[PDB]
Parts: C-alpha cells; structure tokens; sequence
C-alpha cells in the first residue's frame, strides 16, 4: 500500500507530472548555479 | 527390446512391449526415422505398455513401429569436448560441426546431491551492477534467480552477467537454451566467438551449449533443462573447478510440463499447471547447485506471467535462490536499466556479518529512503511538491537521485542505449550512495546521476550538464 | 475488472482517502474550492471551503471504495469460481 | 535515424508533460514538439511514402521548425509541402535516398524550404 | 426405413437406425405423436445409432418409439407467399391463417456464398437517429448489430429501426423473433397489421415472420434464427431484391446451443459454452449477407449476459458485424436514450471517402472531446470541478452538452420519455454538433440538448428555460 | 446384517452387504476397532455395495472387514442426564465422567416439523439483557448471528443467557461445538464450570455440551451440528420447553459439508461449496422453530469469509436469520458490557405489529439518539463542544447515559466482577430508556447508569455517588 496512488492512472500522472515538472525547474534553477560556484 | 507403438496423442505416445518393459525415465529409440526420435518412459500403463513423452515431433509415426529400448535414461555427450559446441536434448550435435567424440556419457536423469553433500560457504560476487551489488548481491558458486515480466531485461541482464562475469572467469561455464527464441540463440553464440569465449579454430573455448528453443515441442523443453544442467554437472565433479551455468528461463521447463500434463493423464492443478510442478522443479533445481565437490555459480531467467509474481511457477523458484533480482515492468517505464526492483530484490548474503556493517547500512539506507518515498507519491499524488516540510521533500529529492544512480550502462546493452556500457567496483558503489545518502550531493541535479559508472562521473555530467545550460 | 487492478484501484484510493481526511482536519484546525476561483475570475472562507472540499472529497472516495470492494468480491468470487471449473473440466475429461 | 534520432522517448517524454496539458516556457516547448510531431505523424491510407518522403517531412518537424505553427495547421501543410519536394525538388529526394543520409548540404537545402515555405505557409 | 429412438435427455433424443442411416442435419419425424417432432440429426454415434436434437419438447416419448427419415433437412416455405404469415422454427403456419401454399420449399440449412459472392458496395443507410447516424452511420446492405444489456435498450430501437427504415423501404423484409417474449411478437404482429406493412386480406404484405421466443425449447431457438435466415435469402437470390432482416436477438440462437450442447457429449468450453460457438455461429451468420445476387440489410439484436460484453456469445459477435450500437445500462441509468456507446459502437462506413470530411471531421471531434472528458471522470470524483483548468471545465461543459444532444426521443418510447418522437436528417445531425464544438451554443444550458431532435429544439428549449 | 468393507479412500468408505442393504443416513459399526467407527450411509452404488462418510479415522480398515447395520440412523442419548456432560458426534462421552445413563435414544436425522406444527404467533424470547431486549430481540424460536471474533465477551454472553432462558424461562441448553478448537473446547467447559451453567455434583446444570473437534474428520464435522440439534429436540418435544441452541460457527458446519461433498466426488457450485449448500443449510436450520409443544432458539456464531458478506456460506445462513448481536471491540474498550454494538445488531421482529407499538418507538428512539451522537463527534472534537445548541448539548448528554445504560452486570460475571448480575424484565428496560428519552433523568451523573439493572438502581446509584 506504500505507492499504491502511483502504481495506477489518473491520479498517477498527476504526481508523475507535478513531480517532474519541479525538479525540472528546480534543477534548471540549480543548473546556473552550478556554474556560478 | 523392441517395442511397437500404439497410440500417438501430440507428444504424448503409448509404447507397447512384450518382451521386457522398459523402466521409467528410459530413452527408447523409434525406429524406421531419417532422425533419431527418442521417447522417455513416463508411465506404465499396466497390460505390457508404457507411455512416453516425444523428444521431438510426431508427425509421421506409424501405430505399431518398433521401438529399441536403449537401456538406460537420455544419456548426452559430456567432457571438455563439448565446450564451444551446440548440443541438443538428446546429446545431438547441432551445430553442423559434426560429431562430439565424447568418450564419457551421462544420463540427464539422476538423484540430487545428498545433504551431507551441502556447502555452506558464502562468499560475494562481485558484478559491477551497482543496484545487485548494493541490495542484493550475488554469492560465489550460489543460485541466482532473475525474475521478470516479458520483456523488462531478463536476457539482457543475463547477458551483461556473461559480458562481466564469465568472460572473466577462471574456468567452464555452460549456457542452456530453454524454449526461448532461436535468434537468441543466433545472436549468444556468434556474439560468443566475437568475444573469443568460444573457439572454432581449437580448444580454448569455455562455454558449452545447449538448446532445445520455442519451436521445439514440449518434451524437448521439459529435458533440455536437465541436459544442460548435466553437462555443468560433470564440470562441477570430475574436476571441481569452477562452474557457472546460465540457463535462459527455467521457466519453460514447467510450461513444456504444463503442455503434456493432461495428455499424460492427470487432473490439472490450481491455474492450469501440474500437480507435480513443485516437486518436478525441485528434482530438477537440487540438482543445480554447489557441493563439497566442487561449485555452480548459477544464474536462472525465470519468466514471470502477466507479470505476477504470485503465479505458482515464480512463487514455487523464490526459495530454490539464494539471490534473486527481480525486474519491475513500472521501473523500466520510467527508463531505468536494468529494471530492478530495489524493494523486491533481496539476497541470503545481504547480512553486515558477511558484507560489513558499512555495506549493509547503506544497503539498507537505500531501500528506506525509497520506501519513504513511495510513502510521499501518494501524498504528493493529491497536494503538490510545495507542502512537504522542508525535510520530506529533501528526501524525495534525494530518492529520485538514489533512484536514477541504480540504473546503469551495460556493456551488452550499448546497441539500445546507445551509451557506453560502464562497470563499477563494489566499494565505489557504496561509496558513491554513502555519499548521496548523506547530502552531499544535493546541490546536483538528478539528470546528473542517470546512466552512469562511479559516483564520479555523476559530478562530471552535471559539470557538461551546467556548461550546457 | 482484474483483481490485480481492482486490488491497485482501492488501495490507491483508501490511500487518497486517508490524506483526504486528514486534510479536511487541518483546515478545520485553521486547494479551497471555487474560492480562489471567484476572485480571480472576477482566511475564514478559505478555511470554510477547504474543509468544505476535503470533506465531500472524503466521502466521494469512501462511496468509490465501498463500490470497488463490491466489485473486488463479486470479481473474487468469479476468479475462485472460474479456477475450479477449469480444474473440473480437466478431471472430466480424463 | 538521423531525424528520427531520440524523438521516440522525447515523445513517450512529451506524455510526462501530458499530464498537466502557466506553465513555464521551457516546459512548454516540451509540450510543443510533441504536439508539433504528432500532428506530422498522422496520415492517409494507401499513399504510402518514400522513405526520402518521409525523412523530409519528419525533417520539418524535428528540427523545430514548426514549432511557432498551430497543430492543426501541420496535416495541411505536410501535404502542400511535400507535393513541392515531390514536384519541384525531385533530385534532392533522389540523394537522401541514394545516399539514405542527408549530408550538410541536404540539410542546409531542407533547412531552406520547411522555414520559407512554412512562412508563405503562415501568411 | 424405420428408426428407434433409445434413449432421451431432455431435448437430445438418440435414434438407432436397423437399415439405411440417416445423413448429418437430416430431417427424422418422430411417430406417434400429435404434433409434428422433428428431429434433426447431429452426429453418427456408431452402432448405427444417430444422436439428434428435438425440435419441440420431448415430453411423452418412448424408448423404442419409431422415427422416420425424411430424407432431407428442414425445409420451409420460401416465397411470396410467407410474406405476412408467421411461421415456426420448422416452417409451420402459427398465425391461425392456414397452410402455407408456396411453391418451392427450401432447407434452412445451406452453405454460405463463396468468396467469388462477396458485395465490396459500401454505401450509408441514413437512420434518422443522430448518434448512430453521426458516430457510426449503417450501411445498406451491411451487417447491423445493436448489443445492450437486459432492459438496456435492444428491442426499442429495432422498433424505431423498422420505424425509420422498413416502412420507407422498397422490398421485402423479414423479422426473426428468436428467444425473445412472446408478447412482443403479438405486439409487432398487431403493429404491423396497424401500419398495414401486413395485410390479412389483400396480399400487399411486406413482411415474413419467423418465431421462436423463449417459450421454445433449445433446439428451436437454436434454429430459428436459420429459418428466418432462409426465409431472407429466398428473397435476396430467387428473386433479387433489397432484403431487409431484422432478427431480434440472435444471442439466443447460440444460449440455446449451449443447453444441447452439453447434452451432445461435447466437452465444454470456456465459460460453460460450446467449443463449436465459433463455428456453428459463423456457418450462420456467414449467410446473414449481401452477394452479388442480391442485397441484405441485417439489423441484429445481441443481448449481453451479465452486461459482460467479453463474454464469449457477444465478443465472438463483434468480428461478424459491418457496424456496432453498442448500448450501456450505465449511459441508461443517467437516462441517456438511447444507451448509445460513443465511444465502443463503429463503423466501416466511418470513413471520409465514404461520408465526406465534414461528416468524419465531425464524427471524430465528438469522440474526441467525449473521450477526453471521459479521462477527467477519474479527477471530478475525487476532487469535484474547482480542481480542472479553465480549459477543462469548457471540455467538461461541451461534453454534457454534446452527451445530452446524442439522446433523441423515439416514437416507439414516447411513453416512457413523455415527449413526441423525432427522425433527425444527416446533415441536421452534422450541424447541429459542429456547432457545439465551435462552442456556439457555449451559453445554453446542458438540460436543453437533452432529448431533442434537432439542434434548434435545443434552442427552443433553452428560452422556455429563461 | 452384516457387510464388508470393499472400498476405502480416505474419510469415504464403500461395503458391499450381500443381502439386507441399509438405507441412506444409516450407520454403520465397524467390526474389530479398538473405539467405535461408525460410518454413515450416503448412497447406493448398486451392486449391493453402499458408499458411506466415516466419523472417524479410516487407518487399519481392510478391505473385507466386517460391518455391522445399526439399523437406523446415528442415535445418541437423550434427556436430562445429557445436560452438563460432553457429549461426542456419535453420543459417546467424552468428558470421561463414565458413561451417559439414559433410557432413552434418538436418530440425529429427523425431518423438520411439518407445516402444520408450525407456530403462527411472532413471540419475543426475553433475555433479559437490555440491549438485545430492546434493541435486537431473539424470536423465540428463531437463528441469531453472533456476530465478534474473540475478546469481546463472546464466552460470557454464551453462557448469561445460558442462565437467563433458565431463570427465566425453565429452558435447558445445548451447545454444538462444530469445528471446535479442543483448546477453547476445555477452556469453556471450566469456565461454564466455575460458572455455574455446569455442575460435576448436583444436577443443577442448564447446558448439555456437544463436540466436533477440528482434528475430526469432515464427516465428523458435518454431523455435530445434528447431533447436539437432536439433543435439543428432546427437551422441546417432550418436555415442552423453550430450548437455547448454539452453535459455535455455523460457518464451519458449512465447510464441512463441502469437504464431505467433495470427498464424495460432487461437482462444486459457485465459489467451491457443495450444491448442497442451500438444501444442507435448509434441513438442518429447519429444525429450528416454534412448534406446539414449545420452541428451540439457537444463537449460531457466525464468520463472514474475506469478509464478504455475498460470499455464499454467509449469504445461505442470513435466509435463516431474525437478528443478529454483534460485539465490538470498539464497545469493549469503552468498558461497556457486554460489548454489543447498540447499532449493528439488529432483528427482523423488530415491528410494531410484533413487538408493540410503544417497544417499537422505544428502540427506535434510542438507535436515532445514538445516531444522532455519533455524527457529533466530528464537530464536538474539532469545532468544539462550546457552540451546541440546548438540542444539541441535550443529545450528547442523554445519549451518554443511554450508551452506558446499555451496559449490564452479568450473574455469570459475579465470579470475578464481585457484583450482583441483573437479569431485567422486557417491561422494565422499555421504561427505563423510555424515560431517560423524555428527559425525566437529565439531572443525574452519567456513571449512575453505568453498570446497573432496572432504572431504580440508576438513581440510587446517583445519590450514594452524590
Ligand atoms: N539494460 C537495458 N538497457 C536498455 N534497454 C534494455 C535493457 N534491458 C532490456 N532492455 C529493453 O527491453 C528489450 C528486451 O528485453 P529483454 O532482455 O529481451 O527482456 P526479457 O526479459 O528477456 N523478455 P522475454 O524473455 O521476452 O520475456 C530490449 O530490446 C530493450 O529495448
Ligand atoms: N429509446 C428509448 N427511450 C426511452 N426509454 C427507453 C428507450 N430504449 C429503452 N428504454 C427503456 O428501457 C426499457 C426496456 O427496453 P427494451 O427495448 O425492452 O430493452 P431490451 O434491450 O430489448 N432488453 P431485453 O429484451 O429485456 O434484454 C423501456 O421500458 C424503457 O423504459
Ligand atoms: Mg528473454
Ligand atoms: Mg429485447
């Protein structure tokens, strides 16, 4: 039952989504920053 | 003694003897065939008859041909002699090299190795596999068990197993073909003179071949497991050195079984299969193993139908592992290779008093923060990433990057990657998820963890990762 | 129906049912409906609705897995039914 | 294999993106090739095309140069497009295929018509 | 030469024959008895023994009773003469009308047109109905089948189908009522003699009717359908004509094999059923259509065990059908008529070269937007509509709106919708859904699409509405 | 007669009698045992061979053995002297207090009463513990399901009413232990001991015990249930009483049967139990019902499988049922006892034109106060028990001191509780909560009702604790 939301649809490419979508920012975000250091 | 038939039902054929009545598990040759056919004593009917499952094809045999009992169980050519050459079931070259002069026989039917005859030694395998390596490592002269639906990278991962472990090894290894594909088949063996582990020329070659694929008929399938099996047996005694056997899904051993149950006369069993499978497979797998001997570093493909593990063939080859890795259709989706399951795959080495403690903490530390994980995508699944306290969502991110840091290059698998198959040391695996484990590299973006060797070159990508940008 | 997939399908959603209610109480404690919605088209409200939605969102998941394990028993019932019959029919026909 | 390089997984990568189809610019160009390449990808029954054909098209579409193009504008265009290769362009086509790879000065030539014929397109 | 029965189990009856053996499908009559008992022969059990299938209830025979060959299968009445008439598995009159006089008979038993037989005309059969016209249009000519649960929505629109189209048509037709209710057999029977498509005094008559409801035993329903079907290909070949054949409910005909089969000493096959239910349907449904010689317009009624459409019975239907209705006690209970699938009914004629671009187009932007709400069912739920983006909800919007203006009130229902029956033209079909895709009609409510004939009576009832 | 065993395979065993055949049920001695084996006829094979269910072990039987027809069915003793011994499947003891001096013997298969000795008056068998009485009423002469694993107070409620229908009613008891662990077998006969239900000295016992260990065959298993029915029957046909039948699991009894079933090569139905099912469940719960000269209640544990309450065991036994007592932990924990859910347990005699009119509003009164309480809770807990209205802050009280007036001091529980047991009179639980609705007892602490019997002791509770 941990993942079950996950192992599914709907709701699944939801938290798929939002998920990517973040760390796809957020690394980009860290990206830069990267070269900054 | 001759012995006439008199009834042929698919591979399922009465044999009917006045004379002396063959022994069950005896080899009987059909005759009056530009083949040789041989048909393996199953049962005694009563009233003189014995039924037999067919080695190979039916079509066109005759109610009332004869029949030589040859004596004794399939007996199949063994010995160094057979390394670099393609045998059948029934010992039969096919590799149009010609004959295997073998100057010993041995029949795939025979007792399993006593207990008394047990080996309780226990020493890591080591496989470049970061994930096998960390979560469930492989032992020396163990059974290894790799499980998977169709098509999530069981005779991929095998093949990486080859790539990694045999070519490298000190000694024989023998390969079985079980009721795969032919191409396959193809492919192993002209990849296998590539690499030089096979020898045309000569007699440096250290792999024996057995097939008996998908377009063989049942009993074929349901033998050829043991034939293989046979031929790693008299590596394992008659020298002791080091075995390691490969044999491409065990699992059509119980399938070909599964395919003549009922016309062998028997009510069929909870989801179709024998009401044997379990003690088939186990006359069958305590035979492939190590004793004081000598040792087998076996490594199974076991097929996993609709990808439920709970189906009786799986459920019943768990415990006959003393490693198994075990393949997740929804973890090749999300494109990471191999597709082990890091929650599902476990191994009876997996103990600090045999790793150390540094090992299995991280091991174990892995496993956690991925469980937490899957705790927090249903949590996430309805809120979003932005109401996990700062410590949770620390977390995720560091599981998505210990997630991608399992997945790997295979050397074997460069032709669909397209990358460069890498292979890393055991202690740089360890080190490399100590590391990500502790924070250090959070500053790093995923993407730079994905596909990859040592822990390095995960900073070295998001290095060309930030001068990209 | 699968039993694999319903079996997914009510864990799944006894899940979101479980986060579901526990939102509604934070919000009680304290997304929000058409709130948000309103203004932009055009706190005590915005706790108002979110408990509001949490609550009917709890229950719409309850109602969806008191239907689901109906239909994971009938289905149950089916698969033990079918794998017998099968059994049978082999015995018959020996 | 040149043009049809990684867009496989770049479209299974463009479904990631389905799930939410004010989206940040970058994502949503991820979300707009896949949408762009999808519409290039559909087609009609019994007009099969030359392999040529087809890497000119797919052409277009991957590399980006039709991505300030509204979707449902791209089927009309394949068509309007590739009845001028097939017309006034037969010996380009017949390297490709000759060659089955478009060298430099294929995809400079390829380069030229998809952005100034889409533009006359767009008028 | 003589035959005796030796032994019965409800409707299998096993004949031993002393003398001359008769032949697969051969007719036997069995003697001593009031009513005429055919049995038809199935198998050669050996030991000149023949296992055969009852016709009509086995009550009262008797091992040993004689049974006598005919020497030939079944054979009815075929020819202008049926037309009007009702007549039984075997061919007899049960209209209380007498003898059927016709001249040629024909067995109902035959072998399906060759290859070389085979029609390639596609070419639409406009309905009136804005969902099957839209979505899946019919085909003449073509194979027509309506599948729908118990109390789903089968029977109705064959009504509405002989409604819209037999009366409108130039021909001869023929319905098959097949383990269906007998009640409803009296209702067409007076429902044709009303609108005069029978006529019991001057022989203008334009329909044959065959019946064997689910008062008959298993070897008539699981006949009837053939002589129906015979009965429509006299039609079509010895005459040449547009044969139109309704047949409500030909599930039965394979129901009905299943009882006997299980008699028969046939192992059975997934789910209970027959292992012939592949074959023994398509020997049959094979002979449901169109040749060279001749037309036949099919409109069959396929009931849905347990509204399991994978059930064998149905899902072996599908394959033989050039157009699927397939009707959903879900859409019913949201009291959608008809129960139309927009989303699992099709069609071969659902072409562009075939019905246009406009209409394709159209077609498939339906589908599309309701297939795309459909995806959203899982999120409105849950989280009700406050949680889709501006863009859904106009999805959403326009897919209640298009769901509701799919509904349309049929005359043969006008009891139960309470509002009077409308026939919708083709291109009224069209337009009226390009329009609310366009979002034309975005600020009318959902209730005024809802059981409406055309687009403007969704209109009209929108001002009414105020 | 005697026969000789010529077939044994496992639990079944076929002996062939070469003249005199016995019928079906009869049982059958094993010749040359160390204990007696019966085996009980199930069918004629023909060939003077019978194919029987051993009630025991069938290890040591030869093929040739000698068998011996009992005549009839299996007889076990009846009467009095039954009550406070253990009594084995086939009537032997095996409480090893010697021997079960009776003078009289009956068949365990007994066709159930015929219409005619049916009752046609729905009386209320008093128990005299409030919550049943008042909110799920035991017909007299009707099946109740017990609903609660273990830890509930299971045991405890067993035997009370064991009491109660004693002091109350004259009635004895019988207690089938179908399926029966033979741990909690010995466990509940020392804590009926030192309960007083059973006395090894004088006969002052109210229960007679009968055992079908799990250890014991399906057969065995099956039969239980029977035997102990038929030592009930005794004290309704001829000593008039209202018997107390329990049986501890009615599932198992089911279980049973299907493993008998199976063992016996039938064809399983739906879900893997016997065809039976229905028919076994019909002639044994049958036998259960008001007749002229009395009636036998019977409380049947009851377990509900994958907690499926369609699955068929369940399902078979809820045709049979007129309430239900279910205990819960839940209630447990609160310290109420016993522990029955005051909203799940419920009766079908539960109707004005049954239980009265004024019993009726009463029990419906205090289930809708309790309903109304539960809701509150949310509220109570989150928007604060501060903002309820005088209705509101009036409901959560009385509510309260319903809840806990529900709760009871058992006579069996003197033992250990150290308090008085209250057996209270329909009449007086009726009032009591009828009063505490109007609202004639709000000036009382709430633990004035806690533990108590009438409503008297509710007051006087009050004052002492002030
Ligand atoms: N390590 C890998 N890297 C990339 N792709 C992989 C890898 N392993 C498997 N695949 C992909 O999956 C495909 C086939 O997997 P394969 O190893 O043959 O599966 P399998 O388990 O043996 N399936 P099967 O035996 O048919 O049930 C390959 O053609 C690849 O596309
Ligand atoms: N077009 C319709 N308009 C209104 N109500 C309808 C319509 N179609 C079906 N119904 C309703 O459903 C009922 C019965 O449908 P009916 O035509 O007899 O279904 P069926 O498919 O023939 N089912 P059955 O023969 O029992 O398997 C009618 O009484 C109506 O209430
Ligand atoms: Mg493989
Ligand atoms: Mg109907």
């Amino acid at each position: 039952s941990g993942d079950n939301v996950r192992s599914s649809a709907g709701a699944v490419r939801d938290a798929g989504g939002a998920f990517g979508k973040r760390e796809q920012a957020e690394e980009e975000r860290y990206f830069r920053a990267r070269a900054k250091e | 003694t001759t012995g006439r038939i008199v009834a042929v039902i698919g591979a399922v054929v009465d044999v009917q003897f006045d004379e002396g009545l063959p022994p069950i598990l005896n080899a009987l040759e059909v005759q009056g065939r530009e083949t040789r056919l041989v048909l393996e004593v199953a049962q005694h009917l009563g009233e003189s008859t014995v039924r037999t499952i067919a080695m190979d094809g039916t079509e066109g045999l005759v109610r009332g041909q004869k029949v030589l009992d040859s004596g004794a169980p399939i007996r199949i050519p063994v010995g160094p002699e057979t390394l670099g050459r393609i045998m059948n079931v029934i010992g039969e070259p096919i590799d149009e090299r010609g004959p295997i002069k073998t100057k010993q026989f041995a029949a795939i039917h025979a007792e399993a190795p006593e207990f008394v005859e047990m080996s309780v030694e226990q020493e890591i395998l080591v496989t470049g596999i970061k994930v096998v390596d960390l979560l469930a490592p492989y032992a020396k002269g163990g059974k290894i068990g790799l499980f998977g639906g169709a098509g999530v990278g069981k005779t991929v991962l095998i093949m990486e197993l080859i790539n990694n472990v045999a070519k490298a090894h000190g000694g024989y290894s023998v390969f079985a073909g079980v009721g795969e594909r032919t191409r396959e088949g193809n492919d192993l063996y002209h990849e296998m003179i590539e690499s030089g582990v096979i020898n045309l020329k000569d007699a440096t070659s250290k792999v024996a071949l057995v097939y008996g694929q998908m377009n063989e008929p049942p009993g074929a399938r349901a033998r050829v497991a043991l034939t293989g099996l046979t031929v790693a047996e008299y590596f394992r005694d008659q020298e002791g050195q080091d075995v390691l056997l490969f044999i491409d899904n065990i699992f059509r051993f119980t399938q070909a079984g599964s395919e003549v149950s009922a016309l062998l006369g028997r009510i069929p069993s909870a989801v179709g299969y024998q009401p044997t499978l379990a003690t088939d497979m186990g006359t069958m797998q305590e035979r492939i193993t190590t004793t004081k001997k000598g040792s087998i570093t076996s490594v199974q493909a076991i097929y996993v139908p609709a990808d439920d593990l709970t189906d009786p063939a799986p459920a019943t080859t768990f415990a006959h592992l003393d490693a198994t890795t075990v393949l997740s259709r929804a973890i090749a989706e999300l494109g990471i290779y191999p597709a082990v399951d890091p929650l599902d795959s476990t191994s009876r080495i997996m103990d600090p008093n045999i790793v150390g403690s540094e090992h299995y903490d991280v091991a174990r530390g892995v496993q956690k923060i991925l469980q937490d994980y899957k705790s927090l995508q249903d949590i996430i699944a309805i809120l979003g990433m932005d109401e996990l306290s700062e410590e949770d969502k620390l977390t995720v991110s560091r599981a998505r990057k210990i997630q991608r840091f399992l997945s790997q290059p295979f050397q074997v698998a460069e032709v669909f990657t397209g990358h460069l198959g890498k292979l890393v040391p055991l202690k740089e695996t360890i080190k490399g998820f100590q590391q990500i484990l502790a924070g250090e590299y959070d500053h790093l973006p995923e993407q730079a963890f994905y596909m990859v060797g040592p822990i390095e070159e995960a900073v070295a990508k998001a290095d060309k990762l930030a001068e990209e940008h | 129906a699968t039993l694999k997939d319903i079996t997914r399908r009510l864990k799944s959603i006894k899940n979101i049912q479980k986060i579901t209610k526990s939102m509604k109480m934070v919000a009680a404690a304290k997304l929000c409906g058409a709130i948000h919605s309103s203004v932009a088209k055009q706190t005590t409200s915005e706790q108002s609705a979110r408990m509001t939605a949490m609550d009917n969102a709890s229950k719409n998941a309850s109602e969806m897995i008191d239907k689901l394990t109906l239909t994971f028993n009938r289905t149950r019932q089916a698969v033990i039914t079918k794998e017998l019959i099968e059994i049978i029919s082999g015995a018959a026909a020996l | 294999k040149q043009v049809a390089g990684t867009m496989k997984l770049e479209l299974a990568q463009y479904r990631e993106v389905a799930a939410f189809a004010d989206l940040d610019a970058a994502t949503q160009q991820l979300l707009s090739r896949g949408v762009r390449l999808t519409e290039l990808l559909k087609q009609g029954q019994y007009s099969p095309m030359a392999i040529e054909e087809q890497v000119a098209v797919i052409y277009a579409g991957v590399r980006g140069y039709l991505d300030k193009l509204e979707p449902s504008k791209i089927t009309k265009f394949e068509n309007a497009f590739l009845s001028h290769v097939i017309s006034q362009h037969q010996a380009l086509l017949g390297k490709i295929r000759t060659d089955g790879k478009i060298s430099e000065e294929s995809d400079a030539k390829l380069k030229e018509i998809v952005t100034n014929f889409l533009a006359g397109f767009e008028a």
